[PDB]
RNA sequence: UAUCAACUUUCGAUGGUAGGUCCGUCGCCUACCAUGGUGACCACGGGUGACGGGGAAUCAGGGUUCGAUUCCGGAGAGGGAGCCUGAGAAACGGCUACCACAUCCAAGGAAGGCAGCAGGCGCGCAAAUUACCCAUUUCCGACACGGAGAGGUAGUGACGAAAAAUAACAAUUUGGAAUGAGUGCAUCCCAAACCCAUGGGCGAGGACCCAUUGGAGGGCAAGUCUGGUGCCAGCAGCCGCGGUAAUUCCAGCUCCAAUAGCGUAUGCUAACGUUGCUGCAGUUAAAAAGCUCGUAGUUGGAUCUCUUUACUUUGAAAAAAUUAGAGUGUUCAAGGCAGGGCCCCCCAUUGAAUACCCCAGCUAGGAAUAAUGGAAUAGGACCCCGGGGCCAUGAUCGAGAGGGACGGCCGGGGGCAUUCGUAUUGCGCCGCUAGAGGUGAAAUUCUUGGACCGGCGCAAGACGGACCGGAGCGAAAGCGUUUGCCAAGAACGUUUUCAUUAAUCAAGAACGAAAGUCGGAGGUUCGAAGACGAUCAGAUACCGUCGUAGUUCCGACCGUAAACGAUGCCGACCCGCGAUCCGGCGGCGUUUGACCCGCCGGGCAGCGUUGCGGGAAACCACGAGUCUCUGGGCUCCGGGGGGAGUAUGGUUGCAAAGCUGAAACUUAAAGGAAUUGACGGAAGGGCACCACCAGGAGUG
RNA sequence: AAGACGAUCGAACUCGGUCGUUUAGAGGAAGUAAAAGUCGUAACAAGGUUUCCGUAGGUGAACCUGCGGAAGGAUCAUUA
């Protein structure tokens, strides 16, 4: 029976889209099925930024942070906790995690 | 929907209830037929002569104040060609495309096309020798069409 | 959707004509097969002599030894295995006599528990086997 | 691309009666439906229908009255003769009481009973109870 | 795997022409 | 029946001329000439358990099946061929041959055709008496007379059909009372006999003058009855019954649709709307060709007193029988076409009819629907008198169909050429050091021949991230770095133009991801194959190192994908809202088109209601709605699951294989959706010193 | 009258071509029905390497892998 609507991906009005790999795996996962999720920390943890701003050499830095865009196949997305499988119902509910 | 193509698009002309023509108009039908013969002879297909009276001489249906349509005016006295423009530019396109298939050869959607553009050809010369508008013998050559254009 | 013209009659009984063919009890009856391949061709009952007396075992979940019978045919010389209906009316079967064969139950389908038997015997030495069975008939 | 106006004109009076509504309107006109349409306002199906007068096919505000049950066509248009008139009744007509089967005779667009009592026969277009 | 039911059919089909084409 | 697509003629195939031939027409034949005739509207070829029809069976309607079979027509007399006679035969209960078969011979010869009536053999599941007679019915001849196995009658006959016993009236078991079936005489009957039918006579109380056939678990009306048989024997069309208390089987009793019939096997019909024209299905159960083009075929926008077709009505025709069916008490009925009553009249010189007979042709109306068609260089309609006059002088459009022009566009549409970005990999130099690669762990491997790592670099080949979205474009496959070149496309705009030029489409064709194939270049990375390292009881794998083909480009092939929206195209109708895409339109503003509020037209989609419908449900407004209230048009395609996309044939291809596509046989399920349990090596939450933390005792 | 030339119709026979149809065959390779015996675990729960399609190669065996797909997936969702 078909799961979804959408069969698990946003392709609507196209035939064919461009596969992308994964991360964690190295997958080929089409451009609207991957599951997309930008990554932005801090170089440096919170336990040890203390560290690191008494050893800066300057008054006020403000330590940049790790921007990384992560493409995961659904085998995977599910192991590393990324998504998880809900109900029927809650399927439905495209509102991202707070 | 259309022929040889996909999507219902809907645009065309609608013609008003009035059968009559707007009293602002001074052009009588004597004087909007020698528009027509001094542009048709300058090398202007007639659907670019209504374009050129409506748009710059407010012309609104000649079919109204004149028994006949373009048409039937260019055709009476003898200032219009034999083949319709419809087909003439069925062929212009033919031929576009013909050159464009003999430099590129590996463009399979422009040959596609080709295709479509003789359909229309052959259904419209199908449509024509019924109507004894094109002769029985006339037949739509891509080698010898270079020269129509 | 099907064809409604007015002039679709030739449409209509061609494609009707193509399509009964892939009706299984219609192609079976209209073909060169399922009528050649037929041990009776297309008879209701056949004689036959008894060639062998063999037990077939029933199938899963049953377990009782079907005494049936191997018989050859006397219209065309083919070997049919004709099932004992009764109990114990394989001892009344004689060794190399003729036998009153027909069909069994469904048509040209194994009946029961039987792997493959699809025939039975009516009649045994010109006599029914059924007066052998009620003690009548004794020959 | 439409190949019938009358099977048009009978499905937009069928779904607007249905739907509950008082007015429907078909957009191609012809003297066919508006004769088609008169046998039913004549036995009280459909209220005074006006027709939209253009110098095109023209078209029809249709007064619906919720009489109606359901109005359809039967395409292609048969050669029902009087004989067999009897048969399209027991497979189109809900029963003998009601409901009647528009023919188009010689005479002209009629019903069923019409056509039987002026003992002529013709090709069906619909039916209506 | 019914594909490889297909696998396994190409591969008997393709033995039966070899058999076959020996006979001419 | 296309796994028969082209067919017919170097001997007639089509037509033309003349002639021959025959009763007569004709390529019927001959001769001279033409290159014709038929064909996707299915010719030709093949098959038929094919004589055709009238009809039969079954059917609500629509249909399906059957028709050797007494009537009609045709065909044949073992297979053919050729003749005689006759008005009529290519006759065979007449000949002449050959072929097949076979009889009598004295061995020289002669004589044979029961698919006529009986009968025999054979064949088989399968089918009567070497019977009696020209009376009916009629037929044949010289005919009142004679002849008829044509026919009539009887025997055999459970093909089948119509009537109809095995009691009844009583009693609480015995009384008569009523009648044949059977059994024996006349008469009738019959050409004689025979079955009857009739008159009396002889004729039943366990009225023994006796009814069986499948059943009794369910479907499906009838017993947890009785006993033994114990997964054995068996029962059972299906599901299923037996492994020592069987409602199933092996038997009795009893009971049940029954019934002079009743079971069984097979064909066939309904059941079956599981062949669907009426009237089925193709999102997920079997299924819309990957996609588009395309002829034949099929169906085609609106517009005319409210030239010929198709269509409806009427009559003759549209054999009889049969059927429907008026009429008639064959004792009734199946049937028959014949008879109730008054002493030679009386159903008014007793009957008595009819319908149906599809289709086609024929006969007399109507003019709705759908075609067709009369005037555009008017060889125009009429009147004049080959010149004029005359007419309202002759062209409907402008599709909520389409083509094209044109304007501003828009878009990963496509081809080709350039620009750029790295990264991976390879190499050189500079710098420091011993491990590095990789893995869950390990090892292969690279390493003081400087690996790994850091910089400056260099070279080659892929790829074109993030922006990039449930957004666009294209018929689909598919398509996103810059710039340039090239010719397309939808939508929108339009009082432009063309004016039904259409839609869907067997046959045919373009394109068609990837892998693969042939021929070159280039081979970075990846990586079929392959080696090796690990793990395991075993890995010919996942993991790791390395790496061929391949992956990259160029041309020719291959035409296959879960080519999917598992959902054909066109058209109408049928809900709401907020967004989004392109174009157009009009409105406070902000900003030098951007943003804001709407609206009209298509495009991808979404949400809500489907509890205005649909569906088995999941779910469906890119309808999967307007479906028993069933009919808008068209194409393709499905008929339980297997066998099997196999065999074979044709065909395409270099090959792999593509398209087309079976059967035997086997099987009572396979499958779809949904639900409750259980389980997971899935997720989440929670709980207990038989868990740990903190320790404390003790075990080992 | 027998008989004979020639023409014509033409059975039939001896050889061939073609079509239809019916059958033998050493051997080879499948299908189905049995018992499910051996081997391993391919699939069904994350079936322990997600399944599956097309294609190709390879492998005792189910299968493995590459390339491109599809969700019938364990994701209808992952944030400026
Ligand atoms: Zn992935």
């Amino acid at each position: 029976t078909k799961k979804r609507r959408n069969n698990g991906r946003a392709k609507k009005g196209r035939g064919h889209v461009q596969p992308i790999r994964c991360t964690n795996c190295a997958r080929c996962v089409p451009k609207d099925k991957a599951i997309k999720k930008f990554v932005i920390r801090n170089i440096v943890e919170a336990a040890a930024v203390r560290d690191i701003s008494e050893a800066s050499v300057f008054d006020s830095y403000v330590l940049p942070k790790l921007y990384v865009k992560l493409h995961y196949c659904v085998s995977c997305a599910i192991h590393s906790k990324v998504v998880r499988n809900r109900s029927r119902e809650a399927r439905k509910d495209r509102t991202p995690p707070p | 929907g259309r022929m040889h193509a996909p999507g219902k698009g809907l645009s065309q002309s609608a013609l008003p209830y009035r059968r009559s023509v707007p009293t602002w108009l001074k052009l009588t039908s004597d004087d909007v037929k020698e528009q027509i013969f001094k542009l048709a002879k300058k090398g202007l297909t007639p659907s670019q002569i209504g374009v050129i009276l409506r748009d710059s001489h407010g012309v609104a249906q000649v079919r109204f104040v004149t028994g006949n349509k373009i048409l039937r005016i260019l055709k009476s006295k003898g200032l219009a060609p034999d083949l319709p423009e419809d087909l003439y530019h069925l062929i212009k396109k033919a031929v576009a495309v013909r050159k464009h298939l003999e430099r590129n050869r590996k463009d399979k959607d422009a040959k596609f096309r080709l295709i479509l553009v003789e359909s229309r050809i052959h259904r419209l010369a199908r449509y024509y020798k019924t109507r004894r508008v094109l002769a029985p013998n006339w037949k739509y050559e891509s080698s010898t069409a270079s020269a129509l254009v | 959707g099907k064809c409604r013209g007015l002039r679709t009659a030739r449409k209509l009984r061609n494609h009707r004509r193509e399509q009964k063919w892939h009706d299984k009890q219609y192609k079976k009856a209209h073909l060169g097969t399922a009528l050649k391949a037929n041990p009776f061709g297309g008879a209701s009952h056949a004689k036959g002599i008894v060639l062998e007396k063999v037990g077939v075992e029933a199938k899963q979940p049953n377990s009782a030894i079907r005494k049936c019978v191997r018989v050859q045919l006397i219209k065309n010389g083919k070997k049919i295995t004709a099932f004992v209906p009764n109990d114990g009316c394989l001892n009344f079967i004689e060794e190399n006599d003729e036998v009153l064969v027909a069909g069994f139950g469904r048509k040209g389908h194994a009946v029961g528990d039987i792997p493959g038997v699809r025939f039975k015997v009516v009649k045994v030495a010109n006599v029914s086997l059924l007066a052998l069975y009620k003690g009548k008939k004794e020959r | 691309v439409r190949m019938n106006v009358l099977a048009d004109a009978l499905k937009s009076i069928n779904n607007a009666e249905k739907r509950g509504k008082r007015q429907v309107l078909l957009r191609p006109c012809s003297k066919v439906i508006v004769r088609f349409l008169t046998v039913m306002m004549k036995h009280g199906y459909i209220g005074e229908f006006e027709i939209i007068d253009d110098h095109r096919a023209g078209k029809i505000v249709v007064n619906l009255t919720g009489r109606l049950n359901k109005c359809g066509v039967i395409s292609p248009r048969f050669d029902v003769q009087l004989k067999d008139l009897e048969k399209w009744q027991n497979n189109l007509l809900p029963s003998r009481q009601f409901g009647f089967i528009v023919l188009t005779t010689s005479a002209g667009i009629m019903d069923h009973e019409e056509a039987r009592r002026k003992h002529t026969g013709g090709k069906i277009l619909g039916f209506f109870f | 795997r019914a594909k490889w039911r297909k696998k396994r059919m190409r591969r008997l089909k393709r033995k039966r022409r070899k058999m076959r084409q020996r006979s001419k």
